[PDB]
């Protein structure tokens, strides 16, 4: 209802999510053969989410 | 590394039909340029100060 | 050798300059050269000629971005009106390379088509819970603060648009028009008979005519 | 048809032009050391600053 602010919590996850991104683009190297574990993880989440 | 009165610097100059020109500015090829991913050239002059 | 034949094999590190195309980036095919000459002399006193038709890739170490499709070395003749009989020589060597795009698809595009699908499901959440903004304005500072991985990321070139460029504004302009109508239907609910009376055509179309029209709901 | 090729100041050459083509051009640029002129079949593009001329007779580019 009105005051549980369900979709506020799970909207909020997801910008905390979409900041590790920026976060972790930092750090990854930059090559194109297989994808990371870490950013297999992230993908994994914010799908879930 | 000297002075005024022992190098004189100058531009350089070209002939058309006999007459001489100075070369008033840079020179570029226009095709093997390959031009900036954000600058483009408007002008380019060039100058003898004294 | 004793004859006097000389074979000198140095060592660099070429740094060339290049025409990037970026239009189709991260799906973009690159022609680069290399061209050498002789600096001080012409073709009257030293002559050069390429030793083989292709570039020699035998000992080539594998790159992890780009792939080698084709490589053709190629000598010209240049003459000046000035002087009739003295050729100027150069072989330029051009090597076409692809983008593999699986480093910029993982980190720019999957999240962009989460954000679309995202911009799409805001219309099936009902105005009596008080979120639609909330949910719709979350999804625009989402896609704001990734903005900031695409600058980090993406070229920063003013050739052309890339296409991933086009892209990412495609969804902003998406999420933007959903906010907008998300404010009009929000306005459309509130509405007091006090002051607004439903006109004829409003109650005429969606009263009695799309309702019966569709077919999937309930 | 028929069109001059020769580069600059070059002893005269020819050249058939492939069927079809009606046209025959004469492009001219200067660069560090001189001016260069090249001639050949068709009316193609140019980047600027390049002189271009395009004539659709018979040995007319030279
Ligand atoms: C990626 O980017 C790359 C870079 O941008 C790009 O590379 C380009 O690729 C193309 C091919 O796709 C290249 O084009 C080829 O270039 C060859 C070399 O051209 C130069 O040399 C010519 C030959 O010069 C000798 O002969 C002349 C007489 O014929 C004399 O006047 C000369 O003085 C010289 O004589 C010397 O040698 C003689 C024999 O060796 C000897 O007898 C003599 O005594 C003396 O020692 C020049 O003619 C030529 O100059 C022309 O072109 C320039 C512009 O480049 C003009 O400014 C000039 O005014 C002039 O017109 C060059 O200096 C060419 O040989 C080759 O031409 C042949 O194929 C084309 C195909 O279109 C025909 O039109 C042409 O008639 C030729 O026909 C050939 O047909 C078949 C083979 O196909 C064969 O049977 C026939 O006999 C003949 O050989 C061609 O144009 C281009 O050079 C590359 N540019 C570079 C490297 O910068 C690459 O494509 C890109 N990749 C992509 C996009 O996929
Ligand atoms: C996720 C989206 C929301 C959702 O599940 O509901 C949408 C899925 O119904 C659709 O409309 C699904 C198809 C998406 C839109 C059309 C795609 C292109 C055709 C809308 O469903 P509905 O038919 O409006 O729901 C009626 C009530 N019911 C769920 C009991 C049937």
């Amino acid at each position: 209802q009105a005051g549980g602010q369900k979709c506020t919590l799970s909207i909020s996850v997801l910008l905390a999510q979409t900041i590790f991104l920026f976060l972790i683009a930092q750090k990854v190297p930059e090559t194109s053969l297989n994808v990371p574990l870490i950013g297999k993880y992230l993908i994994f989440v914010m799908f879930v989410s | 590394n000297y002075d005024a009165n022992e190098i004189t610097m100058d531009l350089m100059t070209d002939t058309i039909d006999g007459k001489d020109y100075p070369i008033e500015w840079i020179i570029i090829d226009p095709e093997a340029f390959t031009e900036n991913g954000e600058w483009e050239i408007i002008h380019k002059p060039a100058k003898k100060n004294i | 050798d004793y004859t006097g034949k000389i074979m000198w094999t140095p060592p660099a590190i070429f740094k060339s300059y290049c025409e990037i195309i970026v239009t189709h980036f991260p799906f973009d095919q690159q022609n680069c050269t290399m061209k050498l000459g002789i600096w001080t002399y012409d073709g009257t006193k030293v002559s050069i000629s390429p030793e083989s038709d292709r570039p020699d890739l035998s000992t080539f170490m594998e790159s992890g971005e780009w792939v080698m499709k084709d490589y053709r070395g190629w000598k010209h003749w240049v003459y000046y009106t000035c002087c009739p009989d003295t050729p100027y020589l150069d072989i330029t060597y051009h090597f076409i390379m692809q983008r593999i795009p699986l480093y910029f698809v993982v980190n720019v595009i999957i999240p962009c088509l989460l954000f679309s699908f995202l911009t799409g499901l805001v219309f099936y959440l009902p105005t009596d819970s008080g979120e639609k903004m909330t949910l719709s304005i979350s999804v625009l500072l989402s896609l704001t603060v990734f903005l900031l991985v695409i600058v980090e990321l993406i070229p920063s070139t003013s050739s052309a648009v890339p296409l991933i460029g086009k892209y990412m504004l495609f969804t902003m302009i998406f999420v933007i028009s959903s906010i907008i109508i998300t404010v009009v239907v929000i306005n459309t609910h509130h509405r007091s008979p006090s002051t607004h009376t439903m006109p004829q055509w409003v109650r005429k179309i969606f009263i009695d005519t799309i309702p019966n029209v569709m077919f999937f709901s309930t | 048809r028929i069109c001059f090729n020769h580069q600059s100041s070059q002893p005269q050459t020819t050249k058939t032009c492939s069927p079809g083509e009606s046209s025959c051009y004469n492009k001219q640029w200067s660069d560090f050391r001189g001016t260069i002129i090249e001639r050949g079949c068709g009316c193609p593009t140019v980047k600027p600053g390049i002189k271009l001329s395009c004539c659709e007779s018979e040995v007319c580019n030279n």
